[PDB]
């Protein structure tokens, strides 16, 4: 439920309604076939909560 | 607004409850059906007694 923008070097996810920049994590995404059927693919990281969590 | 139309088409159909995923898959397929539609209409506005 947003758009992929980038102010440069780190990209992010905003509403498009208004500028609220978020960080890309496993929440506000979700994954849907492979990295070579779309056009315009841009490599990046997705940061999940989990496996920093779990580090105990 | 400035919007590339891909993403343009692709928040439109969010809106009959088609995800992204798709028109991001069949881009190519969308393309060639609306560029044969709309060479089709000509075809079929061409005689058209009504
Ligand atoms: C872009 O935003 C990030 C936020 O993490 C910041 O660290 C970076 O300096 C920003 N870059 C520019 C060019 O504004
Ligand atoms: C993304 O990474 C893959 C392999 O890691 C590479 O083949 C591809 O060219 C990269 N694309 C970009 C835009 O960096």
């Amino acid at each position: 439920e947003g758009v992929f923008v980038s102010n440069g070097t780190h990209w992010f996810v905003t509403q498009r309604n208004f500028y609220e920049p978020q960080i890309i994590t496993t929440d506000n995404t979700f994954v849907s076939g492979n990295c070579d059927v779309v056009i315009g693919i841009v490599n990046n990281t997705v940061y999940d909560p989990l496996q920093p969590e779990l580090d105990s | 607004l400035q919007i590339p139309f891909p993403m343009q088409m692709a928040y439109r159909f969010n809106g009959i409850g088609v995800t992204q995923n798709v028109l991001y898959e069949n881009q190519k397929l969308i393309a060639n059906q609306f560029n044969s539609a709309i060479g089709k209409i000509q075809d079929s506005l061409s005689s058209t007694p009504s």
